[PDB]
RNA sequence: UGUCCCAACGUUGGGCCCGGUGAACUGUACAUUCCAGUGCGGAGUCUGGAGACACCCAGGGGGAAGCGAAGACCCUAUGGA
RNA sequence: AGGGAAACGUGAUUCAACCUGGGGCCCAUGAAAAGACGAGCAUAGUGUCCGUACCGAGAACCGACACAGGUGUCCAUGGCGGCGAAAGCCAAGGCCUGUCGGGAGCAACCAACGUUAGGGAAUUCGGCAAGUUAGUCCCGUACCUUCGGAAGAAGGGAUGCC
RNA sequence: GUCGGGUGAGAACCCCGACGGCCUAAUGGAUAAGGGUUCCUCAGCACUGCUGAUCAGCUGAGGGUUAGCCGGUCCUAAGUC
RNA sequence: GUGGAAGUCUGUUAGAGUUGGUGUCCUACAAUACCCUCUCGUGAUCUAUGUGUAGGGGUGAAAGGCCCAUCGAGUCCGGCA
RNA sequence: UAUGCCAGCUGGUGGAUUGCUCGGCUCAGGCGCUGAUGAAGGACGUGCCAAGCUGCGAUAAGCCAUGGGGAGCC
């Protein structure tokens, strides 16, 4: 017997990969008298023909490793492997902080607290890079 | 003068649209188009040509798929030759 | 790279083919010229009298 | 590659001589086909 | 019928990314020889093969019990893990 | 730091034996040779001695001025480019 | 509608495709033409001719061969990893056809290679070959210089897991 | 690769299952050129296949490629006639 | 601090190249290959397809390099015995 | 007396030799243009089964007429 053809067709009846596909090897005869397309959805409604389960990795241990790493561990010099910059995107670790002063800024002018000449000013000094953080700029706002 | 029809092309395929899709097959000249294919093979049979689909063969003969309309019978006008 | 084997290797592309009017495979299909018959250059049939010995 | 009408025409031909000669005329001659061309170890024009 | 132990030392001999190969045929040897009958007549069953390859074709364990039977019209024994 | 003193052990694929498949190089003839001599002055074959029972397996290549290429060097040609 | 044995989800983050902006560079200025839009709607008729199989490569291509060579495009967003389209491991998919096998602890010898005490270039034309070093962070850095650089100079320290 | 089993006059290498592995920009998927029927089916082993073969890209016979909306076709490019 | 310049750096990303091993091979897997090592890798870059230049002529970042395994003057046939 | 040397015998391999000639080579006489009224050449077809050659051209190893020829032919 040469089921090869057959292994062909189940693959594209199942839709799965050829290499998925399982036949029952007590029914080799049967199945080799399979030759249409069928013939084989009929071997396959009686199980004579199945297709095997695909796996997929496991993701636990990433998140176990996931979660130490959202809590800030294992990262120590001895984990790292690119360079800082490569760690984090310099310009864009900018873009973050000066978005966060700028939109700061423009909550407490709108809010009252700041005159659009003082407002201005904090702006510039903030465009300037004048603060750390937001924090660091609502600090030096307490004069 | 070379004629349109040249014989009809019967294979198990042949047979499978003839009995679930009421359609004929032929081997016709290749010079012949599908609307020319159409006719003749009305004039022939009598009967009511739907469609045609046209294939160049490796076999260096020009083959058409004649699909009837519903009013007339593939399988029946087949039987008489 | 060596100009044997390795450069073998890029040779697909079609130049000679079936010629219209001698029926050889000579048929520049980018010069359109043939090379057996001389089609698509002249009218007249290439020939030469070096073909074959001076004295035949 | 794209084949033409015509080359397409020309292949089949030269498919169909690629036949072997039928076993009656051997019969009838009381006893080869020289123009057999394998896809591979052969090679046919254009 | 009996329980048996099979060392698997000489499996040592051959290439070590191919034991597993080795080992099986050594197994049949055994049994072969100390069941009185042709190496042709040897069964293994699966579990056999399945043991012998559990940890790849590399590492084959030392030994393995193996339980056989001897019988019918030719000769012949019948093996499984145990 | 096995480049070396100075080599060792081990790993894998070969190598060796078995089944199957199955070429080529090379061949004037003869040929078990060795030491000397002699010869166109660089001899398995001449001369004198010595040695030498036949066949086969494996080896590393001393000799056949081994095999491969009508010497590129040099000179000659009322030669070539 | 379809598809699924069944359930036949809702929110989120990062976001290839695709869309739409802003900046900068040229002693370099980055096609053309058909066609489309501009220019509505109903109903009906027509839409012929050629290609369409399969391979697309450690056997379907070129290389005399089922040749370890050569041969363009797209899939560059599958998971862990990590800077990464890297390694390594693993899915999906593919394969056991880089297609002869059996046996000897399996010697000499060879090819690839691991480890070698003490010495440490004595080796050799020559350190050829092999080896050492290494990722990341902190400290620190000479001569010289066209002031850009030299520079990762050198040198010192840290590095896991919970 | 290995153990069972299937077919067969014949099975290490044709097929089924399990176990063990290989490929991760490729040994996966879709294609251009080029090939030209190599595609599928049935029947075979004198040839071809680095051994064998019940297998095959081999031998023989049949079958297979369906388009208004995917390409060509149309436009024009270097340039060509 | 922002910005993100460069025939700029690191880089087996893809791709291109070819320094040493004078390794493996050298009746090859191969009439220029295999492995490790090594160079370039936003540019005078690499690459597909199309197209132009023809033999005392092309093309040449120049080696007398290259013009289908053919180059200090291609190849084919003829002069030609 | 293994491996083996020389000659022969039987069988083989091989295809010389002899014989044969549907082919060549050369001389000699006769004759001599074809084509847009589409030649020569080529391509693809054409048979019951048809791969090659020959013939032929969708009227496709052929159709018609006149003469010859003759009981066979495809
Ligand atoms: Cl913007
Ligand atoms: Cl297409
Ligand atoms: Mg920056
Ligand atoms: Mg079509
Ligand atoms: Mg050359
Ligand atoms: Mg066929
Ligand atoms: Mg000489
Ligand atoms: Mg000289
Ligand atoms: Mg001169
Ligand atoms: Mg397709
Ligand atoms: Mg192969
Ligand atoms: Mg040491
Ligand atoms: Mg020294
Ligand atoms: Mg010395
Ligand atoms: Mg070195
Ligand atoms: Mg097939
Ligand atoms: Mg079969
Ligand atoms: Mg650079
Ligand atoms: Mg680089
Ligand atoms: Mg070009
Ligand atoms: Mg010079
Ligand atoms: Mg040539
Ligand atoms: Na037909
Ligand atoms: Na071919
Ligand atoms: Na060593
Ligand atoms: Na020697
Ligand atoms: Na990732
Ligand atoms: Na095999
Ligand atoms: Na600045
Ligand atoms: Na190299
Ligand atoms: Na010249
Ligand atoms: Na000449
Ligand atoms: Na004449
Ligand atoms: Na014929």
């Amino acid at each position: 017997t040469d089921l090869s053809a057959q292994k062909r067709l189940a693959a594209d009846v199942l839709d799965v990969g050829k290499n998925r596909v399982w036949f029952n090897p007590e029914r080799q005869g049967d199945i080799a008298d399979a030759i249409t397309r069928e013939d084989v959805r009929e071997l396959v409604d009686e199980g004579a023909i199945q297709a095997k389960d695909k796996k997929g990795n496991s993701r636990g241990r990433a998140r176990e490793r996931q979660k130490k790493r959202a809590k800030g561990h294992q990262k120590g010099a001895g984990s790292r492997k690119g360079k800082a910059g490569a760690r984090q995107n310099s310009k864009e670790d900018w873009e973050s902080r000066i978005r966060a002063q700028r939109t700061k800024l423009r909550e407490l002018r709108d809010e009252g607290t700041l005159s659009s000449s003082q407002y201005r000013d904090l702006y510039d000094k903030a465009g300037g890079g004048e603060f750390d953080s937001v924090a660091d700029l609502e600090r030096y706002i307490d004069a | 003068s070379w004629d349109v029809i040249k014989h009809p092309h019967v294979t198990e395929k042949a047979m499978n649209d003839m009995d679930f899709q009421n359609k004929l097959q032929f081997a016709v000249d290749d010079r012949a188009s599908k609307g020319e294919v159409a006719d003749a093979v009305e004039e022939q049979y009598d009967v009511t040509v739907e469609q045609v689909n046209t294939q160049n063969t490796m076999d260096g003969e020009k083959k058409a798929v004649v699909r009837l309309s519903e009013d007339d019978d593939a399988q029946e006008v087949a039987s008489r030759i | 790279t060596g100009a044997g084997t390795p450069s073998q290797g890029k040779k697909n592309t079609t130049t000679h083919t079936k010629c219209r009017r001698c029926g050889e495979k000579s048929y520049h299909t980018k010069k359109k010229v043939c090379s057996s018959c001389g089609f698509g250059k002249s009218a007249k049939r290439r020939d030469y009298e070096w073909q074959s010995k001076a004295g035949e | 590659g794209k084949k033409s009408k015509a080359t397409k025409k020309r292949l089949a031909k030269l498919d169909n001589q690629n036949s072997r000669v039928p076993a009656w005329v051997m019969l009838k001659t009381d006893e080869r086909n020289h123009k057999r061309r394998h896809w591979r170890r052969n090679d046919t024009d254009e | 019928e009996r329980v048996v132990t099979i060392p698997l030392r000489d499996a040592r001999a051959e290439p070590n990314h191919k034991r597993a190969d080795k080992a099986m045929i050594l197994i049949r040897e055994h049994l072969a020889k100390h069941f009185s009958v042709d190496e042709d007549a040897v069964r293994l069953d699966p579990s056999i093969n399945e043991a012998a390859w559990a940890r790849g074709r590399a590492n084959t364990p030392s030994k393995i019990r193996v339980r056989a039977a001897r019988f019918e019209e030719e000769g012949e024994a019948i093996v499984e893990a145990e």
